[PDB]
């Protein structure tokens, strides 16, 4: 049973709506189930534990029994009449509502009295690494005190009630064993309270540890389930939602960046240059498009983000041709009549909007070097979105120079500031882009080995790229982390991958004489470096031209075997290399001995 | 380290006590103790 | 009850004194209270299975029990006599010490044993995805067996032991359903071992997956209370602690960023060239803080570090000006007396100190790329400790050249080399920096949309802005995994922050005509890319000028929101795009049955 | 007990062979343990929650009792017959396989009817944050109704079951307290089904928050045992794989980095120039390893990666030295005779294979950024592989030119095209490097205080050093989380190096007048600065020269202790500073308050 | 927020209700319920 | 009788000074005949001044029921 306890409101038999919560003024008694109970109970435990100290220091108020906050009333106690009908409990152990009040303030109270004392007694234990992993080692107990008298700054608390602690301590820390008092000698066994936790937390030699290996595979089995790894390389639309992607802007370099690495970048690829005009705050100023082909940020295929051009540190030659100095850098929109990559003459050019413009000239932003006058760092920064460019078939994000007057020294130029970092940041997640069009869901599949070397690193922040990146780089760490894709293991990752090359390769031998059997022994190390190629580097897997690892069957097989591969893993996966790993430990516990050697010697 | 006597069931200076660590034994209170909603209940 | 049983020592009469802890030969019975036999029972339970291989192998030792363990003791069993006094328990099950010491070794013996095997079962398992998630499919069992013939390399334990591994396996993957001896057909249903916990597994295509689903979010619960990320825009002094700022060492780029962009750095803005003397081991060399402004780190708001300048690929024009050829580049401290920023001629440079010169002059650094000389990656680098500078109002750090002979050459020059990638780390968290002074405690609130767009980037290495960076950081990944602030589905963080615009634009519409009653529809979708934006760049949120995000209510009431939100999600959450998510996974699983059937044919 | 119940298949007498899994037309029935009960009804129990939501839509089906899957069998249930002897249960409670499988569909079917209402009731919910976590806060209830009568958006489902959503709500949020029928007033007392576990997360004023700094704790622990935090330090041989090195490919800028700042990169120093030729794809072209020294990627210490060396937004000088435009750029190996460093002349080099050229030559990969034409970002890219290069002593990768005819122009340009953006990438984890061999196992201890300033920040993707750096970083991110490594408390942390340092420094005065005793306050002062400069920039303890981090005792002593310092924590370790955040959480509920009564009077 | 009457056990617009956050008792329902493999059994 | 006299003296000493902080601040103390000062406004207005980190506002009736005794 669960929850809180009901009794019938008319009297005699309870039905349906015969049946309400119990309530009392003190509050509803809620049931306290059996586990529910250990939580409690190992909460009090860990405070009564302190009961040395509370006497000492004449706090607390005796120890804090959990019989003392509950009842032993009876009736049926479910979630909701209905349901609770079916749980008639005799004599069960209920908290009231106003109960279940002080167990909690009760157990905060305390826990800061113990909280704070429990503070002072470790900058003393801790404070002598009470804690060896491989064999023993001791530390003649007068000198390790006689020591501690000293180092422990003097407002500890354990300097204060030494042996007062001590007894604390003493549960606590299986290192210190107290000296029986009827034969005045130690115990072998330490019994400290959490005498089975601290005996499941040892570092077994067998296989590393039980508590470590145990969670870094539920660890791992979270995220597994969690993010939805499983089902990373689907062949089907799937809502950017299902990608959970957060705290992603990244950043660039355009004016470089070429056309075709990054649908959301086209170029004004023309002969000559194409001086514009137009009248910004009154003063009249001429858009260059300069000599180059002036890459610019396209405005379609551009997910309403937040672009913060930032034009810092890159040179600013107002030295050479004084025409670039005197002009305000900025950002500025470009709406073009016909398409750009076919746009010769100014004529061409419908209209500019100085979205954002830098007050002061080229010549107050600027700041000598080394001869090489820089650009003080400064971030010019537009708030593109989605509709503010509705019908409009060609726009253009330009971070130019905007030129009071064009001249002859500037005609080789080209005052495109993009070289400077521009940093867009999806601002409105919900939609993606891909190949140069927005959408609400990727189909991840299409997204691998579909991608150039640099089709890759030239995403744009929030698209579906960068999603089907963010994705395998979490099963790219589920595996790095759970499964031992690092060592001449032939794991369970890099086992999915070989049997898909088996019935791969198998397959393209049948039909021909058929004169290669596959090999295998080759096979095994071919898909061992696969699955560790994709380990190592996630984003890989969507360049075209990769071994293996970009073929349809793999990663959706990957997945799919490092997924059942985690949900068995045992508890003692650790006893992969607990062989060095356990001789590492002694290699520890014999410098650390070689420690309290000395704090033996010299505090004698 | 002066002695006290009953307060607690040994004296820190006390006859025959010893620092000594055991790879065996990890010491360990409980920190870990589960509370979040689904699990407490 | 709990902890170690006690028994009254005194006898009969047990009170709270005439206990003790009842030890013995074996050691201390310490209780077994029912869920802990959950455990040693599930550790236990996963080991039996293996009973076949313990056979085959002779290893092993028969099925354990862990009713070999324990004992019926009986008496009060607590952590203190005062506690215990309140647990009579009779007959309980208490293990004594030295068995929780086999208890322990013994799972960790046999631990070893079976996790060798079972990874051997493992390679073979894995080896053909033995799990889908979407409906089901066959793969005719003797081709599949006649194939892993194959594949499996010599070496693994699966070929040695076939059905001894086989049924050990039958446990593990409710896919292989052994052919029932008397019918000789499979079951339908597979009854594997873990019957239940593998039934809670499968991906219910009505919601995505219960362990996922119910994971992510007390994945989520636990970083919301964890860091603190309640409380994130509190308007009131918080110790630097309640940050938890680690692993914290920002690099930048100085002789760019603005003084007025980041208080701890300022500039010796002054007409000529400010040619100062130092002997600097033996030689007398030039610091210069040539034509342009030079910008140089200020001492003071400069929180004792690290700061390591990298002088590197940066130009090196020893070709030209021959005069900075021969010059050592080093970072040299530079107290004036006069404020910076008013110090106009050598004079007013009260002492220069070398504190880290280069070995060796500037043309051995070099290294020429193409004409352009660059410098040899190296890194110049002091230790600033806050009270090294007490006192003294005015010192800066600046990564100079050292010139060994000024000239006319260099007279156009200015040779800062702080146009490297400078790398300051905060060597001593405790104390932060906010607006230029060292401070212990942040006012979140006041760091809110204070800073401008680049007051932020040009941050310190853990100063207040770069704190209420990383703060927001974490609760940006609560909502941006738990919650669905990435879909048209209104949210709870969307929500929370929807209630306060209208709140707010509702009561700057009393008082006057009121002739615009609140939209909704429009303020729903402003707040929902407020909340969207916020998951998308958590920086934001400093910036003054960021729509609705940087009022003082959002935030403070976002993160409320987004915290009841994730104590709530019920368990089926995953039930958002549970369909195109199932969709994907039928989509696979009619993909991998298309393989199945090839290991069908091939394999015959 | 635990596992499928058995019976004796031979009757009556039941020994370790008489007995078989208890099958039949219903499937296995498999014991329902204790524990295992409270799951399924924690499960139930929220969804009975719900009741009033299912009757109102006509849905559901009355409440799903648990005691409606399982049934009262007895028997003898174990993992194997012959562990499940010693488990006679009678009467126990089991649930047969084709129920499994209800209590599983039903929970899903449900838990999607819910998932979506519970959706609803939210987005109302947390539309007005019922959350506070500082004293309380009204607002009357009428103005909060006729207030969310508008914002909810008319696709809720909050506004057609107000009072149905509200029964199920006043369970979840004991923020609404519903007004007693016969008293018609509230209760003080909120009682909503989660009674306790809602009690225990109130952010309770004595310690931060018990569910909070409880888990904040656990997931520490995790770490420290699960990566292998503990033996950081280590002075031995350890495999790779015990570093989970994962999603690890660091990028550069050679051409730079001096050789011996990273064996993996040696350079061409030699006096004229070295102009070689080689027929690539027909046309002859020259390497030239012009007037600098060149520095190239040596192939020895070169773990087979993927090397992908980018050129791009770097300078292209084709304006000046026409020799330069007309060349393909291109990554190229170079075999040479001699040893490199050693190679005086033409004659010298072996051979030169083009790796990868980049099609098209220097005057279309160009784009004018101001005059300086730089380099259309653009990925040249080899895949060494650590045989291709068997037996042949010296071969080195260079990424430089090409070009098709050398003349007197590019006598002093020297065609590096390393200046570039390289990024190196693993493709093989179980092999790392070291000092510039290619090894298996590293040894810890070895590389801390052995690489200097920049022998570690030019470390080689996935080498020790990026290693011994990647594993420090996690033991950096428990100490800075769960350790207060960041406030004037002498933690665990700092106390462990603080007793190393008094060791030491007390056996160093040991033997000569002595006439220093050991300071402490300064001690206990230094070493905090140790501990916290670590967690600081976790990387440092590889430099050689920094003080107290790099002395062999700390690490492998700051970690041991970090380690038990996590172990015991408590659970009120949030009392730390548990003073100014309670008062910065009153702040916010006053703030919160606030806001209430605005919705309490605007919609009166 | 109609008049129910019997549906649920209270109106909402029911008669002396009261919205009251109290930092005592933080809403809630079961979302961390454990159903790991190693935890569920 | 000691070391808990001098133990709950700190205690209360605390608390103690709380709730003066908040009762001196409305002088509750004159030296010829009376003068009220209706309880209502009294409490709303002291629930303003009293600073944050008093404990006055963390328990009113609990500091109010020690108060009683102290100020006629
Ligand atoms: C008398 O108090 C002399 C000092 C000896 C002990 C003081 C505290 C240092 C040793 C701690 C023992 C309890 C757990 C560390
Ligand atoms: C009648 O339905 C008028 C609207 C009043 C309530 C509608 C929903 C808004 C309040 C929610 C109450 C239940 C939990 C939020």
């Amino acid at each position: 049973p669960t929850g809180k306890l009901w009794r019938p409101v008319g009297t005699s038999v309870a039905t349906i709506d015969s049946l309400a919560i119990v309530s009392d003024r003190f509050g509803q008694y809620s049931f306290v189930n059996e586990g529910m109970r250990e939580t409690f109970s190992k909460a009090l435990f860990d405070i009564n534990m302190w009961q040395p100290l509370f006497q000492a220091t004449k706090t607390g108020c005796g120890p804090i029994v959990l019989s003392s906050f509950t009842t032993t009333t009876s009736g049926y106690v479910g979630a909701t009449a209905g349901d609770a009908l079916d749980n008639p409990v005799t004599n069960g152990v209920f908290i009231s509502t106003v109960q279940i009040m002080n167990l909690q303030r009760t157990i905060a109270a305390r826990m800061r009295d113990v909280a704070l004392w429990q503070k002072h007694l470790d900058t003393a234990m801790t404070m002598l690494t009470p804690d060896i992993s491989a064999g023993s080692a001791s530390c003649n107990w007068k000198s390790l005190l006689a020591f501690a008298k000293d180092i422990l700054p003097l407002d500890n608390l354990c300097l204060t009630y030494p042996n007062e602690f001590y007894n604390v301590a003493i549960h606590r820390y299986p290192a210190l064993k107290p000296g029986n008092p009827d034969t005045k000698l130690p115990d072998a066994q330490a019994h400290p309270l959490g005498e089975v936790a601290g005996a499941f937390n040892a570092a077994t030699s067998e296989v590393g540890s039980l508590v470590g290996s145990s969670s870094t595979l539920s660890q791992a089995i979270s995220t597994m389930a969690g993010k939805d790894l499983d089902l990373i390389e689907a062949d089907t639309p799937l809502p950017v939602s299902v990608f959970t992607p957060s705290l992603a802007p990244r950043s660039y370099r355009p004016a470089f960046i070429k056309p075709e690495d990054a649908k959301w970048i086209a170029e004004f690829n023309n002969s000559s240059l194409i001086r514009k005009t137009l009248t910004y705050s009154g003063a009249t100023y001429t858009v260059q498009l300069g000599p180059g082909p002036t890459r610019v940020i396209d405005m379609n295929a551009m997910i309403d983000s937040v672009l913060t051009l930032d034009v810092s540190g890159t040179i600013l030659p107002y030295d050479t041709n004084p025409d670039l100095s005197t002009s305000v850098p900025a950002f500025v929109l470009i709406q073009t009549s016909v398409p750009i990559q076919q746009v010769t003459t100014a004529a061409n050019i419908t209209a500019i909007t100085v979205v954002s413009a830098a007050g002061a000239s080229a010549i107050n932003l600027a700041i000598n070097v080394r001869g090489q006058p820089r650009f003080n760092m400064l971030h010019l920064q537009a708030t593109f979105e989605r509709e503010t460019i509705t019908g409009i078939p060609y726009i253009y994000g330009l971070g130019t120079f905007l030129i009071p007057s064009p001249t002859s020294s500037s005609n080789f130029s080209n005052p495109t500031l993009m070289d400077g970092l521009l940093t867009v940041t999806p601002v409105l997640l919900r939609e993606t882009t891909y190949k140069g069009e927005v959408v609400d869901a990727i189909v991840p599949a299409t997204v691998m080995a579909n991608q150039t070397s640099e089709e890759v690193a030239s995403a744009l922040a929030n698209d579906a790229i960068v999603l089907v990146s963010n994705h395998l780089n979490k099963l790219a760490n589920v595996v790095g982390d759970a499964i031992p894709v690092a060592s001449r293991t032939d794991d369970s990752a890099t086992s999915a991958i070989v049997s898909r090359l088996a019935v791969q390769h198998k397959l393209s031998q049948v039909g021909q004489a058929s004169p290669t059997p596959p090999d295998y022994p080759l096979l095994w190390r071919r898909a061992k470096r696969a699955a560790s190629m994709f380990v190592s580097n996630p984003s890989l897997a969507l360049q075209v031209g990769i071994p293996v690892l970009t073929q349809s069957g793999m990663l959706s097989a990957l997945t799919s075997g490092v997924g059942t591969a985690l949900r068995t893993g045992s508890l003692g996966k650790g006893v992969t290399d607990a062989s060095e790993k356990l001789r590492a430990r002694q290699s520890l516990t014999v410098a650390k001995q070689a420690f309290f050697d000395q704090i033996g010697s010299l505090w004698p | 380290g002066n002695v006290q006597t009953s307060v607690n069931t040994y004296n820190i200076t006390g006859d025959g006590n010893s620092f000594t660590p055991t790879s065996d034994m990890t010491s360990t209170a409980a920190p870990a103790i589960d509370l979040k909603p689904g699990v407490l209940n």
